[PDB]
DNA sequence: TTTTTTTCAGACACCACTGC
RNA sequence: AGUGGUGUCUG
């Protein structure tokens, strides 16, 4: 793609207009709307997931914003001020990584150079990145200037765990909530990004990937230059799936899939693979034995699949739909037996190994 | 003191306006709109000034008296703000208080917004002093029955159109979280000028946020709702709630459950509720509870509930969530496994 | 080539350095803005230090050999080293790839330098007053005003500093929202009116450029920006955005009493006053009758000061309270001997100004009594 | 109060010759090590000599100042809090100091007032087997001379681990730096020497310390090779030495 | 009406006020 | 930099 490959697909493919922004439809809709109407709040928080846009959605709005076309919700081509904050530097959009920057002194400079003027753009736009982390004294601070900010002057926050702020800032801050991409809409966006770099892909490849995403397109592209550096220059199937295999850590619900439904070989398999990742033992037994429990108050109840899991929504419904409680409530007593008796074993392993032994011995 | 709801306020402001303005309640957007009202009025009869202060052990009160005394050479009509702290009018600081309902005069408005007050505890001195020539302005959540009703207020005030449906979804995710429903309200006029609301408008652009009490997981034990409580549950495990509170206040009314049940067989229980002193919401639905397979619940959840209490306080990796759940389905007519329950 | 090749001597240097280093040293912002600015041009070293809102440039001579190169290179570090160097010690500086060679007699230092072409400067502006002036009237100018400035208020444009070019004077106001300072004075040359407001920082570099000497000091405004040369020290900051509340309405409009005084025995009374005033709700309490001044404070002690007969008046008997810090700096900032005040009302402000010298104007609002 | 009848050993010593053997000690003692015995400065009397050593394993300071009293020979510990407070209280020159060694307290009477406090139980080790034994290098420098290059090569100096190279070669002493940015400072003084090209890596604070300890104008220098330990004192007196043992790096 | 939490040990992180 | 406090998170 690039002028030799070095560049990152992650940071070389960051949407420049709003439209190659993949479907956060939301805040793009209501934020294009805040902006044609000439509705502004003071300040715009941005939150959600990890690698879903919200920096992306900042940027984009900080260049609509400062864009001397005007308030728009498409930031132009040209424009060299709104050049400036993709390629070089915007003298009046201020980048402040919060979580560098945490102190009240380091962000005290920035809220007294708030109330100097921009210097080319309208606003003077401040993208306050990870704001979860400013102390209580920044916090404070940054709430003393959104009480009473003058017209020249806007906040985008992005963060992740949102509750760490404080109420009073997110009472000034309009908060746009970005949720976990799709595995669709992540599949279709590699699918471009590969298509447009002239990579060879193999479709199945892209499902994997998207699926081993867990919804955040960010770790969806660094699987993806990893896939590419697994072979040469080419998305295959199979060394994708040997990649996903490599790093997967799912262990302990293959191992109670493969030891209900009493595959001996695929549960030893498993075990070997959880052996060979250094995994420890006893966390292992944990694991399943949590799923057990899961699996039987779903069986008792279907809201007791929270969001916690969302990843493996589906084979736990296909666990508890499928297994009657009576085989589920053996296994978890035999587990739990076996997690008794594991210190006084020969090793770790064996102790692991001879419990699900005997979980399957059971056949019920 | 004029005791108000957000309701009148405005009237209230239009009659007249106060010595002192105590903004008191547990709901963040309600206090935030009263305050913004309350300025807007002040405003409008010359308050120009404004003034912010923070209720701290360590503010500086002298900074306080200072202006509240002395007068600008600019803008004389001034107003002035106190945040109260989270527990209130501390001891330390009701004396102070005093001293300001004594430094005050005409020209300046006083502000007080924080959380509600245990009149019960704190009464008289700095409060019948106010009383005096003061509003009271009540701003608290409105509870899970109430909600729909603020919320089809709220949506008729702000011209839009939300049908039952619609109510409901908001009032499903949003709970405790006034203000991030009137940010979804005013998000959903955004997306669509049309001010029309229907149930997939609604559906798509909302985020489960809410934000549960320990009390609203146990009132939803004891109506028996198993959604409703397992919903309650995610929600404080993803605020980051103790789960050492939640042991608490189920045991609480665990205990009194098993007595009540003990002591039916010789007493109705209604005496057994005046003997404990019980409240009549509480009433109706604690009835409702004794009455939904009992004496075998209230051992076997008791069990559980000791389980997860020894789990919890031996080691530090708690993993106690799960074991909650369980609790969470005895005590909702879904009967268990004494797998689980033992242990 | 790349060798900005450079030498000058440490006597001619260290100055230069001093000023320019300014605010660097800290955490800043970018990481390029802690590292000073070193450019050659037309047998001239220019020393740049750059707060993304101040600029402080220094010119020093060239009379050796020299190449026009340019590049950023650490503030402390390379101040360090300037004089750490021994006494006389000619500096001889070039460059080399990333890495710029500092050379005295017998000695050799390398450091690691950003290109030129990164470092930030301050956009060039149009200006609309070009304003020169001796360095004792901006001195007293400055000095006479720069207490009633704001403390980080919450309103940005009490904060700073009002620069008023009238006619033919030149006017600085101060405002904390309580305490009016207004000091005017003539310039000999006609301006055309201008209104300005400059932050705290660059009344703090200017009062710092101050130099003891005769040079004229070179002021030069344009619609957001203020630069000053002092000799070959040149410092540029940005303004204050918002209007400053207009000192003239504040001024007491029609004063019908007055009292005359001194100011040492001003000076003596309200600090007596001060001790016998409590920190909470600290001010003032003049009692004023016919050539009578009896000064008192509000305090559980209740103690009491009077010097009524050392002031002269001609209005009615009345009652005003100041405050101790604003009368105390008022007094500080008019050193000359004779003082009076006008007294329009307990409500109204109060002046206070020279006996015949009411260049140095201030205006402080009373309590409510 | 004073339960401590019987003293070891008796000083009444003037206050500027114990304050120069504080200050020519005192910044090579070790704060909060874990070898407890080194977490002071050793009182040493031998004849008519009084010494002060303090060391952290990485530096040794030796101070020995004549009394004119014969005095039994003698060891003790003070800690790093006594020494320090009492160095503080050590003002007023014209005074003399009172002090009084036990088994197991001190005691100091500064002008009018007495100062107590405990001793280390551990033993201090033998600095005379950490002072080089077979010294065949010596150099000759000036003290102030030889400071401002150490200063001007620690400007550029490794910020965690202030380390210089000195280099010894005929009448001519190099000090290199280098900081983990590859900047380099490189000093070059002339000395009066004799003997063979030697390279060294050091700490820059401690030798820094060191000649700051010496506020003399002739330094000599004594090396063995580039392994073992350099023993640093002035060329105008015996009386204080110093060990800096290099690093390996 | 209010009603809500064990613990011993350790690791950071920020923010006075001091002290040069 | 030394000292003391707040507070949050890990077993
Ligand atoms: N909506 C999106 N559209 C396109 N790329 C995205 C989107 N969200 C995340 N990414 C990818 O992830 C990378 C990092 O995204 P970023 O917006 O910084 O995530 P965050 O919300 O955690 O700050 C981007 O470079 C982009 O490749
Ligand atoms: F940048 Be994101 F919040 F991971
Ligand atoms: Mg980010
Ligand atoms: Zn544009």
């Amino acid at each position: 793609g690039p002028h030799m490959s070095y560049q990152v697909l992650a940071r070389k493919w960051r949407p420049q207009t709003f439209a190659d922004v993949v479907g956060q439809e939301h805040v793009l809709t209501a934020l294009a709307n805040g902006l044609s109407l000439g509705r502004i709040h003071h300040a715009y928080l941005f939150s959600g997931t990890r690698g879903v846009g919200k920096t992306s959605i900042a940027r984009l709005l900080a260049k609509g914003l400062n864009c001397e076309t005007g308030i728009t919700a498409t930031p132009c081509g040209v424009c060299d001020n709104c050049r400036e904050i993709e390629q070089g530097r915007f003298v009046d959009l201020i980048e402040i990584d919060a979580a560098s920057r945490t102190k009240v002194e380091d962000t005290r400079d920035l809220l007294d150079n708030v109330q100097y003027a921009p210097a080319r753009g309208r606003f003077k736009v401040y993208l306050i990145d990870e704001v979860h982390m400013l102390s209580r004294h920044s916090f404070n601070a940054l709430l003393k200037t959104l009480e009473e900010p003058p017209e020249h002057v806007k906040f985008l926050l992005a963060t992740t765990d949102p509750q760490k702020l404080p109420v009073t800032i997110l009472s000034r801050c309009l908060q746009f909530h970005l949720k976990a991409l799709d595995v669709e809409q992540i599949r279709h966006q590699l699918e471009h990004i590969l298509n447009e770099e002239h990579i060879a892909h193999e479709p199945r490849a892209l499902q994997l990937l998207a699926r081993a995403a867990e919804g955040s397109l960010r770790d969806a592209l660094s699987l993806t230059d990893q896939a590419i550096a697994s072979g040469d220059g080419q998305v295959s199937t199979q060394a994708v799936s040997a990649m996903l295999g490599t790093l997967d850590d799912d262990q302990a619900l293959s191992l109670v899939e493969a030891m209900v439904e009493a595959n001996g070989e695929r549960v030893m398999a498993l075990i070997n693979e959880a052996a060979a990742r250094g995994i420890e033992w006893e966390a292992l037994l944990v694991e399943m034995l949590g799923l057990l429990h899961r699996i039987a108050m779903v069986q008792l109840s279907p809201a007791a699949l929270g969001n916690d899991m969302a990843a493996i929504e589906l084979r736990m419904r296909e666990l508890a739909r499928t297994i009657p409680p009576t085989d589920i409530q053996l296994y978890y007593q035999t587990l739990l037996i076996g997690r008794k008796e594991l210190p006084y074993a020969p090793d770790r392993r064996m102790g692991v190994e001879m419990t699900l032994l005997r979980a399957l011995a059971f056949h019920p | 003191m004029i005791r108000l709801y957000p309701e009148q306020l405005r009237a209230q402001l239009n009659e007249g306006l106060r010595a002192a303005y105590l903004l008191l309640g547990n709901d963040p957007l309600l206090l935030q709109e009263s305050q913004d009202a309350v300025r807007q009025v002040a405003a409008a009869q010359g308050f120009e000034e404004h003034h912010t202060f923070s209720i701290d052990p360590n503010t500086d009160w002298n900074a306080i008296f200072s202006l509240c005394q002395a007068m600008s050479l600019f803008a004389s009509r001034q107003t002035l703000l106190l945040l109260l702290p989270e527990n209130g009018p501390n001891a330390a600081i009701n004396e102070q208080l005093l001293t300001l309902t004594g430094l005050l005069h005409d020209d300046l408005l006083l502000i007080v917004r924080g959380n509600k007050l245990s009149k019960a505890q704190e009464n008289a001195a700095w409060f019948t002093a106010l009383a005096n020539r003061s509003v009271q302005v009540t701003c608290q959540t409105p509870e899970q029955a109430q909600l729909p009703r603020w919320v089809a207020a709220r949506a008729k005030q702000l011209n839009l159109e939300l049908d039952d449906a619609a109510n409901q979804v908001l009032c499903y995710c949003y709970e405790g979280n006034l203000l991030a429903l009137a940010q979804a309200l005013e998000r959903l006029s955004l997306l669509w000028p049309d001010g029309k609301l229907t149930l997939p408008r609604v559906e798509q652009a909302v985020n489960d946020a809410a934000h549960f009490t320990p009390f609203h997981w146990v009132d939803a034990l004891l109506m028996g709702k198993s959604k409703r409580a397992l919903h309650i549950l995610q929600q404080l495990r993803l605020e980051g709630s103790e789960p050492v509170i939640l042991l608490r206040t189920l045991q609480r009314e665990l205990l009194l459950l098993v007595n009540l049940k003990r002591q039916s067989a010789h007493t109705p229980l209604r005496a057994l509720f005046d003997k404990h002193r019980v409240w009549q919401n509480r009433r109706g639905m604690m009835g409702e509870a004794l009455n939904r397979l009992s004496q075998t619940q209230l051992r076997q959840a008791v069990q559980l509930l000791t389980r997860t209490e020894l789990t919890l306080k031996q080691d530090y990796g708690q993993s106690v969530w799960a074991e909650l759940e369980g609790l969470s389905l005895l005590l909702c007519h879904k009967p268990l496994a004494d797998v689980f329950i033992d242990g | 080539g790349p060798h900005m090749k450079f030498t000058v001597e440490r006597e001619h240097l260290l100055k230069p350095l001093q000023q320019v280093s300014g605010p660097l040293g800290g955490r800043p912002t970018l990481p390029i803005l802690g590292n000073l600015l070193l450019q050659v041009a037309d047998g001239t070293l220019s020393l740049t230090g750059t707060d993304l809102e101040m600029e402080m440039v220094a010119r020093v001579a060239l009379v050796q050999p020299h190449e026009p190169g340019a590049t950023t290179v650490p503030a402390r570090k390379f101040f360090d080293i300037c004089r750490g160097l021994p006494e006389g010690a000619e500096i001889a500086v070039q460059l080399e790839g990333e890495r710029m060679l500092v050379r005295s007699g017998r000695s050799r230092f390398s450091l690691s330098t950003l290109p030129a072409a990164d470092f930030p400067n301050l956009d060039d502006w149009q200006s609309e007053v070009e304003f020169t002036l001796p360095q004792a009237t901006m001195k007293r100018l400055i000095e006479a005003t720069q207490f009633s400035m704001a403390h980080q208020d919450v309103r940005y444009y009490l904060n700073g500093m009002l620069f008023e070019t009238e006619g033919e004077e030149l006017r600085t106001v101060a405002t904390d929202g309580h305490r009016l300072a207004v000091c005017s004075m003539p310039i000999g040359q006609s301006l055309p009116s201008h209104s300005v407001i400059v932050p705290r920082k660059g009344v703090i570099e200017l009062m710092r450029m101050l130099d003891g000497g005769d040079n004229p000091l070179r002021v030069q405004i344009g619609s957001n920006n203020i630069r000053a040369h002092v000799g070959d020290f040149i410092f540029t900051s940005k303004l204050v955005d918002g209007r400053f509340p207009d000192y003239r309405r504040v001024l007491p409009k029609n004063p019908d009493k007055h009292l005359e005084a001194g100011c040492d025995l001003l000076k003596q009374a309200f600090a007596r006053a001060a001790i016998l005033s409590n920190e909470k709700f600290r001010g003032v309490r003049l009692y004023v009758s016919e050539n009578q001044l009896k000064i008192t404070a509000n305090n559980p002690e209740q103690e009491e000061a009077e010097e009524i007969l050392d002031v002269t008046y001609s209005g009615a008997e009345m009652e005003i309270g100041f405050n101790v810090s604003y009368v105390l700096d008022v007094l500080n900032a008019l050193k000359c001997e004779n003082v009076r005040m006008m007294l329009t009302d307990s409500v109204s402000s109060v002046q206070i100004e020279d006996a015949a010298s009411q260049s140095a104007a201030y205006v402080v609002m009373p309590m409510r009594l």
